[PDB]
């Protein structure tokens, strides 16, 4: 029934997958062993085995077996099977080139069957849910290679993607916005949707609400894992109002290219203090650039869709109230084409936090996905970084001797261009 | 001025006509035409519910043709992503190779020059003094 | 003519249905178990018009409930009188339509459509001189607007010669759920146009403005809207369920009600006006009938003109009043009524008045004002259209755009249509 | 033995025959079970015996549709008719004469015939049919017209009256009722010898003013027509002096085949609810008054053909001839200059009979005047009228042409009624 | 990415050799015997980098040790660490190199090479996944410059996709053993432009000065030039050996320091300088990056712009006041960053110090200033070149005179290219 398969590429990727699955099993009672002590919807992400055991419907792939192996050997080792943990010898290297080719391609006919066993699990397989940053040799290059090879074993099946955008406060290589380029463009035409999360402004999120001096990995996953936790809610549970794959693509996608929702997320409150939001705050929270997952401006832009994610203590009539409160904001923009922009989605489960984790509790929370041509600015930051590079040829030798050709590195660039133009354009009025 | 002419007379009746005034002015169908007819109406009621059938095998078509378009797109999409790709890993394999190839004759260059000096240091020596 | 076959496809279809279902349920005696617990000889007369009898007393609703998901048939079962339901007459897929008219009509409605046409079938196949078809569905989403067009279709080619009826609730931006509502909508306008007798058009943007104006609820639901619809639509099949003279069959409505063939979406009206939570007179019940805020379709009655009108009165009140205040509101009113349809307004009255009030007037109007509804979809439908907005999901299902400009065109030239004889006089 | 067979059709001519049945009953000792107790032996034109000495009328009730019919089945006088003169079909023709006329009355037309063969096979001096009908429903329409022409081809030499109810607004039951009317006008014109025409609207009125009856059901309206026609009946049914048979009501009132259409006028209709009994000159003057009449239309704008004075009761010639003699004195009674002025005049001796408990008071005498005048052409107008305005824009036509119907059959009925009007023009020149 | 196979070459390339091993021995928690007595799991996490796991719970280097005269690889056997060695490792010829290029790249060292690639192919096809290689060498005399070169492009024809990195003693006439230094640096520099990923330019010059002028060392000896070099080793070597997320390998490492396949010449900073026989804030260790003093390549940062640095703290100190103080360094000092190479610079922290030291700063900078260097040895060449001074000890050998000016071609090729890089602008 409606199964989703996950795939988890590279470092961000898998580390990411630890922090949702952790999440997960928290959410449906799951233990770290498999085991359960009705609802049901879990089923979407959970398979069962002839034991009572729930096993995560998900692949974890990585070129370097280092993070991978922690899973192996960590809390959650028996939750998954050895065979949905794949990993070869040596890393990308940070590069696309030997992700996408020299590394990736000995490996990628056995992260395909594994998918494929996955899938033959599956009686109406929704699609695939792809976690990678852009940045990583294997994030960038073997995601690109995944996603062309998933378009020839399941042509349009639906394929999200969730992101890591590049930050300088935690960046690993000088080369990530090549990597960043290359993996968007070979990536374009097989993708339906792709949620990009900004590392710099989870960064900023975890400093500012949540009062950690300097934030790692663990805080920004853990914070990641509640963002990717409210977007699959309405598949992995039955509330009052549900969304699923498909409806995420209709609402959130007007045309095949853009297709790059802005994340926000509310409220994220810090585990000390000791201090309920209501719907009404909550939905505000949305529309404050210091809530988005990615630095960008809404007021240089224009809305197109806007879906809303609402979790816990959250009743129709109070949504309803609070979207008409935003409907009469000239701040809040929308394309003129665009006659009605609203997705509402409820469940009743309230957001569940790690024991031990840096988040409080609270009564309800909301998830506001919104297609914003506000979020070609962050395309733009990356493009020009790209360019202060590239009239240099800086670095691009790494590339050429993996057998790239410099081609694909304008063609890419080009690409890129081509979907600035297009929020530019679709942004306009008729 | 009233004439009275008595006109029938019975059991439980009477009856007669009562003259005002004398006047001014003194002084097939067939079962087979029928059958023909309602014959005729029934044959055109019959020929519109044909045309409504008609055009309505006409949208059974067109559903099946547009079943038929989405596979067929979903197919063409697949073999176009295939050998883009397949044309992509073969460039690039040639290129890689083709790379590792010129830097591998470029060290084996510097084998046989480094004989050839060999060969220079051996005549100097011994051939001397 | 005496067994209608109903069925509800889609959340919205299927919760108005269920409400259509619990409402005349509590106005025949008939308790959540399908059990007769009533006083009046008139609640049972008609009852096989909408009930079948099962083994021992029961009455069991002559419903099919359709969906692409299976969360609305759970919602419907655990409802109020969800128990009534035919256990095998709930028919659900397992994918959704993904708020995609063409996913319904043409994709996942099409793998599901053979087994609704097998229950609706079975249903059918029982009665003893079957009316036709009543669907309750919405427009602007998926299964019921594409599914349910298609399933409209697929019973016209098998029951040609009986009556197809909808309940049609139109999108609005007030009380909107995806953003391609008006695509939805004008794909299955296009398909109600050329294949039903007789359509209800139910538009959420008039329910809305009701809640929010007249009963001053700062917020409405779906809850308060589907109050409106449930007893819209028990004023509107009041004399299909009880003894009386007028339209008391679905053709003979439709005769009635149908000069044009294309012409045959009709304005409802209700009065009073009432919420959830907690009177009235003959004149001032007859009054309601030229009034924008007691209608169900966002038209203003006197924007255009009458081809023709039902008047259902219900409750305790007096047939002469009644005739008297009707015949008054024609005179008084002459200039909003076709004069080349003489006598086109039919009134009747039932002493069972509906649930939870004493008195009520309910019009089943054929007005060319419904042209300002079709307008308004038309250039909602316009303004994304002209951009290509959305059309991949269309198209992606294997649509041409050719699809999209003929229902545009089919629709738009209703609207002219019901504008020519707005204006048509009766000296040509 | 001048035996006449009643044919009964749809909603109006059955409930019609109910109340017309239930009077001759009344009128002949006749209880509901058919037995009679036993004046003459005149009512055997009317009602056959069985072996059991049981009266059975000479009837049969025909309706698309099973439930006015069903009542008679199981009501009181279910014993009174054998269930072979109940005949029914299943579905309606829905108020259009098209569907009664060519789908679905062509099917149960046959079965309707061999009953009325069985009945005229137990006659020895059969005279003719009594067809009562509307002109607005589906199957008074179209299945009467039907009915007709079959009736003409079996029957040629056999008489053919109807009773016919003409189409009022205030208890209209379609807006499509001026079209049947035309239409079964014109397939019945040249098959009916004459027909007595009703209109609702006038029995509706006469009930509001002389009855204090505020909204008249059709119980109320059939109780008065029932009383009018037993009164023309009368003679068939007892041993009277004028219209002692069918073939006499042609030769009294019709002059001209087409011209078949007299206006019947009726007093006095008193209440149920003390009155001094009305004289011979009292009930007289009532005939000569507008307020009376079954047609709503005005014999001043008019001139007659025949007119016939059906006198019943306690009524003597000398009074009889004295209020004709002041009624030439003080009106003008214009009368076409071919036809003398004058009145056949018949007394019925059998006093008028009332149900008890309807709204009708017991009188000592009652007169039924039937008069051929040219201004019942007025009710035939303002029919016309409705169906041009209607016609003129091909409103509701498709509903027939639907049928099989052709709209060249609209263009002849109405031009066939546009020569009706002109010959009542015609014939009323000097 | 785990095994790197280390190869010493010469006297220098031997000196500097022991003494990387015997600091990071220590730091490692290893003693002479190759016993771990250590007392953190960080120690142990990452050995497999630089040692095998012998007999026992021992760890052998994974180090080859190779000399055309025995003298060097005795006193290494007799120092300080010299039994944790592998015996089997230490591949010494008896001729010597005569301080010539020409004889350790051609003649002597060509009779040599193949018992050394005997012993690295053993070391090399027993790793799990060999990084590649390290080389520590002189770049001024005849084993370490000459056969050195050769030991390099033999391995690249064996490991083509393996890194190639070196640590390269450039020569200075204040620490001078033979007037031919500039010929054997200016043929060595030919050859690694070609073919090493990452060259480490460990400057006499450099050396000379640190111990003279800041440190106060009247005559500076090896044993204090050497000091220096151990501890910038133990610097630039820290993110292969600890775990951590930047350049934790030497392709990743690469990647990120090396814009243009020639301009792979690194020049190492350190703070603080010590003597053998000797903590300081955040703040004045971010400083150092631009010090002239502080530089191991006789180089000014500030004379030129940097295309990349990896800037590494140890020891116990703020996460958070580093990165506040490389961000106020960078801000500070834009003009001496390239704007066309964005976020280049970047920082890691690591809690155990070097040895001898509670807090340190490290900096592997690809710095166009580093053009002043190969000037450096190319005036030198040039002035002998121009009159052919030496040149029948090369041609004696068996060498043309046209790889003199090949090498030297490519040498001021090399300065022209960091001088095209440094006066670039984003435009
Ligand atoms: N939010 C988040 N970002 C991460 C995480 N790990 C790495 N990143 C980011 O991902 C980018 C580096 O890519 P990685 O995913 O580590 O690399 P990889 O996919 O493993 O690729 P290679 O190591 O080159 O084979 C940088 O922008 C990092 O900041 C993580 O756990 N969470
Ligand atoms: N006086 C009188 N008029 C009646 C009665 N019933 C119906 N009518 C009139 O007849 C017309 C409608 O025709 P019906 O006789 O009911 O219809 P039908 O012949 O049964 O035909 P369908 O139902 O269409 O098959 C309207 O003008 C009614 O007012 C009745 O009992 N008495
Ligand atoms: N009146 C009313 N409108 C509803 C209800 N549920 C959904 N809608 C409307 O129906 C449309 C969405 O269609 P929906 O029936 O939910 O989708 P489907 O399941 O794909 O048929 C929007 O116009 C909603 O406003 C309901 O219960 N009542
Ligand atoms: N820093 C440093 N430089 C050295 C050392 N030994 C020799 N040198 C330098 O290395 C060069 C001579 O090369 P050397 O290694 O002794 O000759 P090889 O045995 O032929 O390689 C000159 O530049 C010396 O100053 C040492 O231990 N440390
Ligand atoms: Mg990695
Ligand atoms: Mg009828």
């Amino acid at each position: 029934m409606r199964e989703c398969i996950s795939i988890h590429v590279g470092q961000a990727g898998v580390q990411i997958g630890n922090a949702c699955w952790e999440l997960y099993c928290l959410e449906h009672g799951i233990q770290p062993d498999g085991q359960m002590p009705g609802d049901d919807s879990f089923n979407t992400f959970f398979s069962e085995t002839g034991a009572g055991k729930h096993v995560p419907r998900a692949v974890f792939v990585d070129l370097e077996p280092t993070v991978v192996d922690e899973v192996r050997t960590g809390t959650y080792r028996q939750l998954f099977h050895p065979e949905q943990l794949i990993t070869g010898k040596e890393d990308a290297a940070n590069n696309y080139a030997r992700g996408h080719y020299t590394i990736g391609k000995e490996i990628v006919d056995l992260v395909l069957d594994r998918i494929r066993k996955l899938a033959d699990q599956c009686t109406g397989l929704q699609g695939f849910l792809i976690f990678h940053s852009f940045g990583g040799g294997t994030g960038s290059g073997f995601t690109s290679l995944l996603m062309e090879r998933l378009s020839v074993d399941y042509g349009k099946k639906s394929k999200l993607e969730f992101a890591i955008y590049p930050a300088p406060q935690v960046s690993t290589a000088v080369v990530e916005p090549y990597n960043s380029i290359l993996t968007t463009h070979t990536t374009l035409e097989h993708s339906d949707c792709a949620f990009m999360v900004d590392n710099e402004a989870i960064y900023d999120i975890c400093r500012r609400n949540l009062d950690i001096e300097r934030p790692t990995y663990t805080n920004l996953n853990r914070l990641i894992g509640q963002i990717v936790s409210s977007i699959t809610a309405s598949l992995r549970f039955d509330g009052a109002l549900n969304v699923d794959l498909t409806e995420f693509q209709t609402n959130l996608v007007p045309y095949p290219r853009i297709h790059f929702p802005l994340v926000t997320y509310a409220p994220v409150i810090s585990a000390e203090k000791a201090y309920q939001l209501s719907v009404a705050e909550i939905t505000n929270a949305c529309f404050e650039p210091a809530n988005q997952m990615v630095k960008c401006d809404p007021r240089h832009g224009k809305y197109m869709a806007c879906c809303m994610l609402y979790r816990g203590d959250v009743v129709p009539k109070d949504v309803n109230a609070a979207i008409a409160t935003i409907k009469t904001k000239r701040t809040i923009q929308f394309v003129d084409w665009c006659p009605t922009g609203f997705k509402v989605g409820i469940n009743y489960q309230p957001p569940t936090v790690v024991p031990g984790g840096d988040l409080a509790k609270v009564q309800r929370a909301v998830c506001m996905l919104s297609n914003t041509t506000a979020i070609a600015e962050a395309w733009a930051r990356l493009d020009h970084k790209f360019d202060l590079m590239y009239a240099k040829r800086a670095f691009v030798h790494w590339y050429v001797g993996e057998g790239m050709e410099e081609g694909e590195f304008s063609e890419a660039r080009e690409d890129l261009a081509a979907l600035e133009k297009d929020y530019e354009e679709v942004g306009m009025d008729s | 001025d009233m004439e009275v002419i008595e006109l029938n007379k019975a059991t439980s009746g009477q009856s007669w006509e009562v003259i005002l005034k004398p006047p001014s002015f003194d002084g097939d169908p067939s079962l087979e035409e029928i059958q023909k007819k309602l014959e005729a109406a029934e044959e055109r009621r019959k020929y519109q519910e044909a045309e409504l059938l008609k055009h309505l095998a006409e949208k059974r078509e067109h559903e099946r043709e547009v079943i038929q378009k989405a596979i067929e797109e979903n197919n063409n999409f697949i073999k176009m992503a295939k050998e883009k790709l397949a044309q992509k890993m073969e460039s690039n394999k040639e290129n890689r190779e083709a790379h590792l190839a010129a830097m591998l004759e470029r060290l084996q260059e510097k084998d046989k020059h480094a004989e050839e000096v060999r060969k220079n240091k051996e005549l100097k020596e011994e051939a001397s003094r | 003519m005496r067994e209608i076959v109903h069925i509800q496809a889609g959340q919205c279809g299927n919760q108005i249905g269920a409400k259509f279902w619990e409402i005349i349920s509590d106005e025949h005696g008939i308790d959540a178990t399908g059990a007769y617990h009533g006083d009046s000889d008139l609640q049972l007369e008609r009852i096989n018009v909408y009930y079948n009898e099962a083994s021992g007393g029961k009455y069991v609703p002559r419903a099919v409930l359709v969906d692409l998901e299976p969360g609305t048939m759970d919602s419907v079962r655990s409802g109020p009188f969800g128990q009534i339901f035919r256990p095998d007459n709930f028919v659900f897929g397992q994918s959704g339509a993904g708020n995609n008219w063409a996913k319904g009509h043409y994709t996942e409605g099409a793998e599901l459509v053979d087994s609704v046409l097998d229950v609706v079938r079975k249903e059918a196949e029982s009665c003893d001189c079957l009316q036709g078809f009543q669907l309750t569905h919405s427009l602007g989403g998926g299964t019921g607007s594409g599914m349910g067009t298609l399933l409209i279709s697929k019973i016209r080619e098998e029951y040609p010669d009986r009556i197809m009826n909808t309940y049609s609730v139109v999108p609005s931006p007030k009380v909107s759920d995806t953003v391609v509502e008006p695509y939805n909508a004008t794909l299955s306008v296009h398909q109600l146009v050329e294949n039903t007798d007789e359509t209800y058009c139910i538009d959420n943007e008039a329910l809305y403005d009701i809640c929010f104006r007249t009963l001053k609820l700062t917020t409405p639901t779906f809850g308060d809207l589907n109050h409106l619809v449930s007893l819209t639509m028990s004023g509107v099949t009041t004399c299909l369920r009880f003894p009386g003279q007028l339209n008391a069959d679905l053709r003979k409505l439709a005769v009635n009600m149908v000069p044009f063939p294309r012409l045959h979406f009709f304005m409802p009206g209700f009065a009073p006006l009432t919420s959830r939570g907690s009177a009235l007179t003959v004149p001032e019940l007859t009054q309601q009938m030229f009034d924008a805020k007691n209608m169900m379709a966002a038209c203003d009655p006197r924007h255009g003109r009458y081809l023709t009108v039902a008047a259902i009165f219900r409750g305790r009140m007096s047939m002469k009043e009644v005739d008297e205040q009707m015949l008054n509101i024609q005179n008084k009113n002459s200039s909003y009524f076709v004069e080349w349809i003489p006598n086109n307004v039919k009134t009747a009255v039932c002493d069972i008045p509906p649930r939870g009030l004493k008195m009520s007037a309910t019009f089943i109007g054929n007005s060319t004002a419904i042209q300002e509804l079709f307008k308004r979809i038309s250039e909602q439908f316009t303004a994304m259209f002209r951009r290509k907005a959305f059309l991949h999901w269309y198209t992606g299902e294997g649509m041409d755009e050719m699809e999209f400009t003929e229902a545009e065109s089919n629709m738009n030239d209703l609207v002219s249509e019901y504008q020519q004889y707005q204006e048509a006089t009766a000296d040509e």
